[PDB]
């Protein structure tokens, strides 16, 4: 189970951010 | 109770400042400041500022030859 | 174009319609389209004979754009001049071109290939006892070279300094000069017994580059271009190991020179006794018959003020007749003064190593008669998909300019305008959120900034180390080692000094705040820091490159102008108009108007021997 957990953590470490998943043009512009 | 004909311009701070600069050069452009995102402009100058402003913005964008 | 009726839509193509020619019956197999006017070459990468042309085209035609499916090459005089050097005649080029072309080759194209593919291989420049002799294999050349307005079996002397003049003159005249070294039969120069250790693993593209150079058997002078981090250093090691003669290496940095020696030692069997490092720190030279001196252009190109300690070494370098010179980052040699070295120093063969062979001025083409033609170039995406280099999720973040600062942008001058829109508060907030988000992801981040003032302000505000010109070598080395091996320092703040030739195998993420206007080369060099990441083969690995730029500023002019080279390679930038989850971060810099106003003013304000006792 630990190795499976480590593999899951390894996959998470490699996952790209959310903003890369979808084109964030329609959403409100970044800022404070 | 007082009405004043004009053109309501909605834009962003960056465009707002550009309109002010054009208004500084030509006084009649802006008739009154409403808010940080709304301006009152002369209807006659609308057709001229739109085309000239694009030329000014062309400097900020690099068109290769 | 005979008896070809124009089409109704032929006016859309201004003297560019190529429908007048006919298509061969074997079009389905032949992958090549040839432009009869501009020489453009469209290549099918999804049809047979694609691989057989992917290498031939690179030799005779420079690559304009090579995207996934359809590659774009172009035939030019320089491209042909590069192919003719490596044992290629007009017949070979025409035969292969026709055999692979869907459409017949026009007469104009045939004429172009014939003219430039016959010049190479009639005049040779040789060196003997530090004396330059322009040796020719036939006596007829004497009536040409000796009678030339510029110049001055038969062999005649020529001024060492005038090499840069005659070589350019040779370009104008029919016959250009070729620098071939028969190191096998050269016994006068002391030999060096060095070889690559068994642990070495020459990658397939490295072998192809060497084959294009040693195909005939005689070393040719020229330039080799490989992607950043591809191993250009190892390329010089292999050439030294096979030549087995005294060699000198010039590298454009102090840290990088330290990198070359360590790499030399690790990859080949060069004994330490035969290796000497000519740098500012130590100035002792090898006394063995054959050795290696690794220096920089500033130590070989400087002419006015050389130190007494550094003056003896310069005489040591000049006195001996070197057999090979390795010019790392050959994109700096065609400068105003660096070109002087090629004429002063004596060497029978010259090699150029650079990841980027482009520059703002037109002097790049001068490399043909300075060091020689371009032998080989390697694709970027091809190595990315094969696991040789990491994949990158290139991104471009648009940070709107704050209202307060933008007001001064209009009135302010160009010189001060740069600082105004580079330090807008919004960029500070985005950088802090990205750093925190990526740090928890276990990613080593690099933040580039050409402006030193911004670097210090960002560094001090976030309490992170920064590096630039004034920092001593000892301190930066400690910083680099700590960042490399110490988990506490996960992010750093690089500057123009670290723009190229520094290896960070642990780096995976890359950020850039400021930039040196429109230079497309600096863009590629900076990206190279993360292209050599440690885990570039694990499943789903994708490096990240963020480019924060102020909207409605001159940065868009510079951004789209300094990123036109990566697009040609194949890289695609993703536009990030909004960064998800940026507002929920607890604290952001310059969140209140009071801080913004304070920063605005702070940045705006920036612009008788006995009498000796008396005295
Ligand atoms: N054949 C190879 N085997 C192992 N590592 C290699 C090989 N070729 C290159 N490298 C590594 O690539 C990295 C970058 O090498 P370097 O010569 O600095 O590249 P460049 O000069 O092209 O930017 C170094 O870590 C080096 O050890
Ligand atoms: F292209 Be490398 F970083 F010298
Ligand atoms: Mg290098």
């Amino acid at each position: 189970e630990l190795q499976e957990r480590q593999a899951e953590e390894k996959r998470k470490q490699n996952a790209v951010p959310e903003w890369h998943k979808q084109s964030t043009i329609g959403k409100t512009a970044l800022g404070r | 109770a007082r009405a004043r004909k004009g053109a309501l311009v909605q834009c962003d701070p960056s465009i707002k400042a550009l309109i002010l600069q054009i208004d500084a050069k030509m006084s009649d452009i802006v008739l009154e400041e409403l808010d940080d995102t709304h301006l009152l402009v002369n209807p006659s100058k609308v057709e001229f500022v739109k085309h000239e402003l694009n030329r000014l913005l062309s400097k900020n964008i690099y068109n290769p030859m | 174009p005979a008896d070809f009726v124009p089409d109704s839509v032929s006016g859309m193509f201004r003297s560019h319609d190529f429908s007048y020619l006919r298509l061969r019956p074997d079009h389905a197999s032949r992958p090549l389209w040839i432009s009869p006017s501009d020489g453009r070459i469209i290549l099918e990468s999804f049809s047979p004979l694609a691989e057989q042309a992917q290498d031939f085209l690179v030799t005779i035609a420079e690559p304009i754009s090579r995207p996934s499916h359809i590659h774009e090459y172009k035939i030019t005089a320089y491209s042909l001049y590069a192919a003719v050097s490596v044992g290629l005649e007009t017949d070979d080029i025409i035969s292969v071109l026709d055999r692979l072309s869907k459409v017949p080759v026009a007469e104009s194209i045939i004429n172009f290939i014939k003219g430039a593919t016959i010049s190479y291989g009639k005049v040779k420049l040789v060196i003997k006892h530090n004396r330059y002799f322009v040796e020719t294999t036939q006596a007829d050349i004497l009536q040409m070279l000796l009678n030339d307005s510029v110049i001055g079996v038969h062999s005649f002397e020529i001024a060492n300094e005038s090499v840069e003049v005659v070589k350019k003159r040779c370009q104008e005249i029919d016959y250009p000069v070729l620098e071939e070294y028969d190191f096998r039969n050269d016994h006068r120069n002391p030999d060096l017994d060095i070889d690559l250790k068994p642990s070495t693993q020459i990658r397939p593209y490295q072998e192809k580059s060497l084959s294009k150079m040693f195909g005939n058997g005689r070393a040719r002078s020229g330039i080799i271009v490989l992607p950043c981090g591809a191993g250009k250093t190892l390329v010089g090691i292999t050439a030294a190991c096979t030549i087995k003669k005294s060699v000198i290496v010039l590298c454009t940095s102090s840290v990088s020179v330290m990198q070359w020696r360590q790499q030399f030692l690790q990859w080949c069997t060069l004994q330490p006794e035969n290796c000497a490092v000519f740098t500012s720190d130590n100035k002792e030279m090898f006394q063995t018959e054959s050795g290696l001196v690794v220096s920089t252009y500033s130590m070989v190109a400087n002419t006015r003020n050389r130190s007494h300690d550094s003056q003896k070494v310069m005489d040591f370098l000049t006195g001996r007749e070197w057999g090979f010179i390795i010019l790392d980052e050959v994109h700096v040699v065609p400068a105003a003064m660096f070109r002087r070295v090629v004429s002063t120093i004596a060497a029978h063969a010259k090699l150029g190593l650079t990841a980027t062979l482009v520059r703002e001025d037109d002097k790049i083409g001068d490399l043909n008669f300075l060091i020689g033609p371009k032998l080989y170039e390697a694709n970027w995406m091809e190595l990315s998909q094969k696991g040789h280099i990491a994949n990158v999720q290139c991104a471009e973040v648009w940070c709107p300019m704050t209202a307060e600062f933008y007001q001064e942008y209009l009135r302010e001058t160009a010189r001060k305008r740069m600082l105004l829109y580079i330090m807008n508060p919004t960029k500070f907030q985005a950088c802090q959120f990205l750093i925190q988000y990526h740090e928890r992801r276990g990613d080593k981040i690099i933040v580039f900034s050409d402006n030193v003032y911004a670097l210090q302000e960002y560094a001090l505000k976030m309490g992170k180390p920064f590096i630039y010109g004034s920092t001593p070598q000892q301190e930066r080395m400690n910083i680099l080692q700590n960042f490399q091996y110490n988990d506490q320092i996960n992010t750093i703040f690089l500057s123009k000094v670290g723009d190229t030739s520094i290896d960070l195998p642990e780096a995976t993420c890359l950020i850039q705040i400021s930039s040196h206007y429109g230079s497309r080369r600096q863009e590629a060099q900076r990206l190279g820091r993360i292209l050599r990441a440690k885990r570039r083969n694990d499943e789903g690995f994708n490096a990240f490159f963020y480019s924060l730029v102020s909207k409605d500023t001159q940065e868009m002019y510079y951004s789209t102008k300094r990123q036109a080279f990566l697009v040609d390679q194949g890289y695609a930038f993703k536009v990030i108009t909004h960064l998800h989850g940026m507002e929920n971060i607890p604290n952001l810099a310059y969140a209140s108007p009071r801080e913004r106003r304070e920063l605005l003013q702070e940045v705006l304000l920036k612009n008788h021997p006995l009498i000796r006792k008396m005295y």
